[PDB]
């Protein structure tokens, strides 16, 4: 079994900062993790795939970053609008793929 | 002379059911007369390719043993059934000798193993830990140990089935249908020869 | 051109299985994988099921281990999903997510639009 956490789990900025979502996991899953959008009203989609490989269709202000086993997901260019909850997937050669907690980022 | 038992090469042209290529046949034909001009001289057969004799020769030369190989594969990758070019299914599932010495003959069959819905039935490997000797089946429902974490038995994405299934649909570009393929493979064994030509 | 889309069911029977089905479109379907994930109100996310399009192994979570079925469907594209023991608390979203790039070690492919299988 695996599992993992999600530290920030809430977020107030209104622009520029390079708001950070930093989660672990009790693996040192090489790359193969990713994270997920999800708006408070549509369904869940794709954001950054492999650890901060970028997807067709992404904007540009998302990005991500590894240290280890702690892995960052970054914004650049923290905008009133983009605002959803965020979360960190995790897969590693076996089927369970628990979710972390989430967060949702507000002003 | 007259003529005597006529190899029953029906029974491996004419069958109903063809096994997937990760696991083929291997009937042993011997002790008959195999006329192949009739074989060649029809215009059924899509691909007709021999090596190391030519086709409208064979017709002498008494064999020592023959042997029938049989698959179903998409038709664009054919080609590669021949000796020393590479691809996907040739360099995992069969790979002939670069001294091979024998005839490759190939003709689509849209009409029989192609259904409405599509035929999945046939499967070939995708992975392996090497590349395969010749002449050798692969029968092996072991999961594909992929990178270095173990598999116990679970799928994973390292943990990949060996095997998938073609996906036939009988409305697919041409490369894509499905071909009946027939290896004919010849040995000459220090031995009495046993199957030999028409008028011999 | 590559997405997925899925059925609507509401509520078959409390304490009895329910049917949904999902379908995609654009990409090669009998090379990727499929999986289920359960969404209950609260923003709280679990994954369910998971089927490999390749041969199939209904490999699931311990929690939730014969309780749940998942069919390999060929008819174009799509899937079929099961589960019994209808409980108070198994109403939620659905959602449907798909690895066309499963035999790479990467992860892609749109999700659907999520069937509220509630409880009555
Ligand atoms: C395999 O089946 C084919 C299907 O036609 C056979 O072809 C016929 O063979 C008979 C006997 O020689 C001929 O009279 C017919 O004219 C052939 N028809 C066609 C359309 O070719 C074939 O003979 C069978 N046996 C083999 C190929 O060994």
């Amino acid at each position: 079994d695996i599992q993992l956490t999600q530290s920030p789990s809430s977020l107030s900025a209104s622009v520029g900062d390079r708001v950070t979502i930093t989660c672990q996991a009790s693996q040192d899953i090489r790359n193969n993790l990713n994270w997920y959008q999800q708006i408070p009203g549509k369904a869940p989609k794709l954001l950054i795939y492999d650890a901060s490989n970028l997807e067709t269709g992404v904007p540009s202000r998302f990005s991500g970053s590894a240290s280890g086993t702690d892995f960052t997901f970054t914004i650049s260019s923290l905008q009133p609008e983009d605002v959803a909850t965020y979360y960190c997937q995790q897969y590693a050669n076996l089927p369970p793929f628990t979710f972390g907690p989430g967060t949702k980022v507000d002003i | 002379p007259n003529i005597t038992n006529l190899c029953p090469f029906g029974e491996v042209f004419n069958a109903t059911r063809f096994a997937s290529v990760y696991a083929w046949n291997r009937k042993r034909i011997s002790n008959c007369v195999a006329d192949y001009s009739v074989l060649y001289n029809s215009a059924s057969f899509s691909t007709f390719k021999c090596y190391g004799v030519s086709p409208t020769k064979l017709n002498d030369l008494c064999f020592t043993n023959v042997y029938a190989d049989s698959f179903v594969i998409r038709g664009d990758e054919v080609r590669q059934i021949a000796p020393g070019q590479t691809g996907k299914i040739a360099d995992y599932n069969y790979k002939l000798p670069d001294d091979f010495t024998g005839c490759v003959i190939a003709w689509n069959s849209n009409n029989l193993d192609s259904k409405v819905g599509g035929n999945y039935n046939y499967l070939y490997r995708l992975f392996r830990k090497s590349n395969l000797k010749p002449f050798e089946r692969d029968i092996s429902t072991e999961i594909y140990q992929a990178g270095s974490t173990p598999c116990n038995g679970v799928e994973g994405f390292n943990c990949y089935f060996p095997l998938q299934s073609y996906g036939f649909q009988p409305t697919n570009g041409v490369g894509y249908q499905p071909y009946r393929v027939v290896v004919l493979s010849f040995e000459l064994l220090h031995a009495p020869a046993t199957v030999c030509g028409p008028k011999k | 051109e590559v997405q997925l889309v899925q059925s609507g069911p509401e509520v078959k029977k409390p304490g009895t299985s329910v049917k949904v089905s999902c379908k995609a479109s654009g990409f090669i379907f009998t090379n990727s994988a499929v999986q289920w994930v359960r969404q209950a109100r609260g923003q709280r996310l679990e994954w369910i099921g998971w089927i490999v399009v390749g041969s199939g192994n209904p490999n699931y979570a311990q929690k939730f281990q014969e309780r749940v079925t998942i069919t390999r469907d060929r008819s174009t594209s799509t899937a079929y999903m099961e589960l019994s023991s209808l409980t108070s608390e198994d109403t939620a979203v659905y959602y449907c997510a798909a690895f066309p790039y499963y035999y790479d070690n990467s992860g892609s492919g749109p999700w659907g639009q999520g069937t509220l299988v509630t409880v009555c």
